[PDB]
Protein backbone atom coordinates (compact mmCIF):
# COMPACT_ATOMS: atom_id res chain seq x y z
CA UNK A 1 0.00 0.00 0.00
CA UNK A 2 2.94 2.77 0.40
CA UNK A 3 6.51 3.01 -0.82
CA UNK A 4 9.08 3.46 1.58
CA UNK A 5 10.29 6.69 2.51
CA UNK A 6 13.68 7.87 4.93
CA UNK A 7 11.87 9.77 7.85
CA UNK A 8 15.06 11.17 8.44
CA UNK A 9 18.61 11.67 7.00
CA UNK A 10 20.75 8.54 7.04
CA UNK A 11 23.49 9.26 9.55
CA UNK A 12 27.27 7.85 10.09
CA UNK A 13 28.57 8.42 14.08
CA UNK A 14 32.17 8.72 14.80
CA UNK A 15 34.48 9.79 17.98
CA UNK A 16 37.36 11.88 17.22
CA UNK A 17 40.49 9.21 16.91
CA UNK A 18 37.83 6.39 17.60
CA UNK A 19 37.71 2.69 16.28
CA UNK A 20 34.25 2.16 15.92
CA UNK A 21 31.30 3.70 13.42
CA UNK A 22 27.64 3.61 13.45
CA UNK A 23 24.90 4.10 10.67
CA UNK A 24 21.69 4.43 11.07
CA UNK A 25 18.25 5.86 9.69
CA UNK A 26 14.78 5.46 10.22
CA UNK A 27 12.78 3.98 7.08
CA UNK A 28 8.99 3.34 7.04
CA UNK A 29 7.02 1.59 4.14
CA UNK A 30 4.06 -0.52 3.97
CA UNK A 31 4.44 -3.53 3.58
CA UNK A 32 7.56 -3.63 6.19
CA UNK A 33 10.62 -2.56 3.46
CA UNK A 34 13.64 -4.61 2.91
CA UNK A 35 16.56 -2.88 3.79
CA UNK A 36 20.24 -3.53 3.12
CA UNK A 37 23.63 -1.75 2.79
CA UNK A 38 26.01 -1.15 -0.28
CA UNK A 39 29.22 0.09 -0.89
CA UNK A 40 31.82 -0.05 -4.33
CA UNK A 41 27.97 -1.23 -5.58
CA UNK A 42 28.34 -4.88 -3.49
CA UNK A 43 25.90 -5.54 -0.73
CA UNK A 44 27.51 -5.38 3.43
CA UNK A 45 27.34 -8.97 4.79
CA UNK A 46 27.17 -8.89 8.80
CA UNK A 47 30.25 -10.92 10.16
CA UNK A 48 32.98 -10.46 12.87
CA UNK A 49 33.22 -6.11 11.95
CA UNK A 50 29.79 -5.49 10.25
CA UNK A 51 27.04 -5.70 12.49
CA UNK A 52 23.35 -5.07 11.28
CA UNK A 53 20.42 -4.43 13.49
CA UNK A 54 16.64 -3.32 13.33
CA UNK A 55 14.71 -1.85 15.90
CA UNK A 56 10.95 -0.74 14.74
CA UNK A 57 11.86 1.83 12.02
CA UNK A 58 14.91 2.27 12.86
CA UNK A 59 18.28 0.48 10.79
CA UNK A 60 21.52 0.19 11.90
CA UNK A 61 25.09 -1.00 10.18
CA UNK A 62 27.69 -0.71 13.14
CA UNK A 63 31.40 -1.15 12.06
CA UNK A 64 33.86 -2.62 14.31
CA UNK A 65 37.86 -2.19 14.45
CA UNK A 66 38.09 0.46 11.20
CA UNK A 67 40.13 0.25 8.93
CA UNK A 68 41.26 2.77 6.11
CA UNK A 69 39.85 0.61 3.45
CA UNK A 70 36.52 1.12 5.25
CA UNK A 71 36.26 4.42 3.71
CA UNK A 72 33.62 6.01 1.24
CA UNK A 73 29.66 5.81 0.37
CA UNK A 74 27.90 3.95 2.17
CA UNK A 75 24.00 3.41 0.11
CA UNK A 76 20.92 2.43 2.12
CA UNK A 77 18.22 0.50 0.27
CA UNK A 78 14.95 0.05 1.48
CA UNK A 79 12.45 -1.94 -0.40
CA UNK A 80 9.27 -3.43 -0.80
CA UNK A 81 6.19 -4.36 -3.02
CA UNK A 82 5.58 -1.06 -4.41
CA UNK A 83 8.75 0.74 -4.74
CA UNK A 84 12.58 1.66 -3.25
CA UNK A 85 13.87 4.48 -1.32
CA UNK A 86 17.82 4.97 -1.36
CA UNK A 87 20.13 7.56 0.56
CA UNK A 88 23.63 7.62 0.78
CA UNK A 89 26.46 8.90 3.90
CA UNK A 90 30.28 8.90 3.75
CA UNK A 91 32.38 7.71 6.11
CA UNK A 92 35.84 8.37 6.29
CA UNK A 93 38.43 6.41 8.78
CA UNK A 94 41.69 9.05 9.90
CA UNK B 1 29.77 31.63 6.44
CA UNK B 2 29.44 28.22 5.70
CA UNK B 3 29.27 27.15 2.14
CA UNK B 4 27.12 24.24 0.86
CA UNK B 5 27.45 20.28 1.11
CA UNK B 6 25.93 17.82 -0.28
CA UNK B 7 26.41 14.80 2.49
CA UNK B 8 26.24 11.94 -0.10
CA UNK B 9 24.87 11.35 -3.56
CA UNK B 10 25.08 7.61 -5.46
CA UNK B 11 26.36 8.29 -9.02
CA UNK B 12 23.83 5.12 -9.76
CA UNK B 13 20.72 3.41 -8.94
CA UNK B 14 18.56 1.28 -10.46
CA UNK B 15 14.62 0.66 -10.50
CA UNK B 16 12.11 -1.34 -12.38
CA UNK B 17 9.77 0.35 -14.33
CA UNK B 18 5.93 0.44 -12.91
CA UNK B 19 7.42 1.06 -9.03
CA UNK B 20 7.72 4.10 -7.01
CA UNK B 21 11.29 5.75 -6.54
CA UNK B 22 12.60 8.33 -3.82
CA UNK B 23 15.78 9.06 -3.89
CA UNK B 24 17.00 11.03 -0.26
CA UNK B 25 20.25 13.47 -0.01
CA UNK B 26 21.09 15.22 3.03
CA UNK B 27 23.41 18.63 2.93
CA UNK B 28 24.68 21.41 5.15
CA UNK B 29 25.47 25.17 4.24
CA UNK B 30 24.81 28.23 6.24
CA UNK B 31 22.64 30.47 5.52
CA UNK B 32 20.10 27.15 4.14
CA UNK B 33 21.30 26.98 0.85
CA UNK B 34 18.67 26.64 -1.89
CA UNK B 35 17.85 23.23 -3.63
CA UNK B 36 18.03 22.90 -7.41
CA UNK B 37 17.18 19.01 -8.76
CA UNK B 38 17.89 19.12 -12.56
CA UNK B 39 17.29 17.24 -15.99
CA UNK B 40 20.28 18.23 -18.55
CA UNK B 41 20.12 22.14 -17.55
CA UNK B 42 16.86 22.58 -17.10
CA UNK B 43 15.54 22.94 -13.27
CA UNK B 44 12.63 19.88 -12.51
CA UNK B 45 9.61 20.72 -10.76
CA UNK B 46 7.54 18.73 -7.96
CA UNK B 47 4.55 17.60 -9.61
CA UNK B 48 5.84 17.18 -13.13
CA UNK B 49 4.09 15.05 -15.67
CA UNK B 50 1.68 14.05 -12.10
CA UNK B 51 4.58 11.68 -11.54
CA UNK B 52 7.61 13.59 -10.03
CA UNK B 53 8.11 15.47 -6.39
CA UNK B 54 10.51 16.86 -4.53
CA UNK B 55 10.08 17.33 -1.10
CA UNK B 56 13.16 19.87 0.95
CA UNK B 57 13.52 20.40 4.83
CA UNK B 58 16.45 22.39 6.10
CA UNK B 59 18.96 19.11 6.02
CA UNK B 60 17.22 16.79 3.42
CA UNK B 61 16.24 16.70 -0.25
CA UNK B 62 14.02 13.85 -1.58
CA UNK B 63 13.86 13.30 -5.47
CA UNK B 64 10.59 10.92 -6.10
CA UNK B 65 9.59 9.36 -9.30
CA UNK B 66 6.10 7.58 -8.61
CA UNK B 67 5.22 5.03 -11.42
CA UNK B 68 8.41 4.98 -12.74
CA UNK B 69 8.43 5.16 -16.64
CA UNK B 70 11.50 4.02 -19.46
CA UNK B 71 11.98 7.76 -20.25
CA UNK B 72 12.66 8.84 -16.93
CA UNK B 73 15.80 7.19 -17.39
CA UNK B 74 18.79 9.39 -17.29
CA UNK B 75 21.20 11.79 -14.85
CA UNK B 76 19.74 14.01 -12.38
CA UNK B 77 21.77 17.03 -10.84
CA UNK B 78 21.66 18.44 -6.99
CA UNK B 79 22.48 21.75 -6.82
CA UNK B 80 22.86 23.74 -3.56
CA UNK B 81 23.66 27.49 -3.50
CA UNK B 82 24.08 29.99 -0.87
CA UNK B 83 26.42 32.74 -0.74
CA UNK B 84 29.53 31.53 0.19
CA UNK B 85 29.64 28.80 -2.83
CA UNK B 86 27.56 26.34 -4.49
CA UNK B 87 27.78 22.09 -4.61
CA UNK B 88 26.46 19.93 -7.41
CA UNK B 89 26.33 15.83 -7.50
CA UNK B 90 24.25 13.76 -10.28
CA UNK B 91 22.78 10.18 -9.86
CA UNK B 92 22.70 8.20 -12.87
CA UNK B 93 19.14 6.91 -12.61
CA UNK B 94 18.61 3.39 -14.75
CA UNK B 95 15.66 1.72 -15.34
CA UNK B 96 14.84 -2.01 -15.64
CA UNK B 97 12.11 -3.50 -17.94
Amino acid sequence: SSAPRFLTRPKAFVVSVGKDATLSCQIVGNPTPQVSWEKDQQPVAAGARFRLAQDGDLYRLTILDLALGDSGQYVCRARNAIGEAFAAVGLQVD
Amino acid sequence: GIPPKIEALPSDISIDEGKVLTVACAFTGEPTPEVTWSCGGRKIHSQEQGRFHIENTDDLTTLIIMDVQKQDGGLYTLSLGNEFGSDSATVNIHIRS
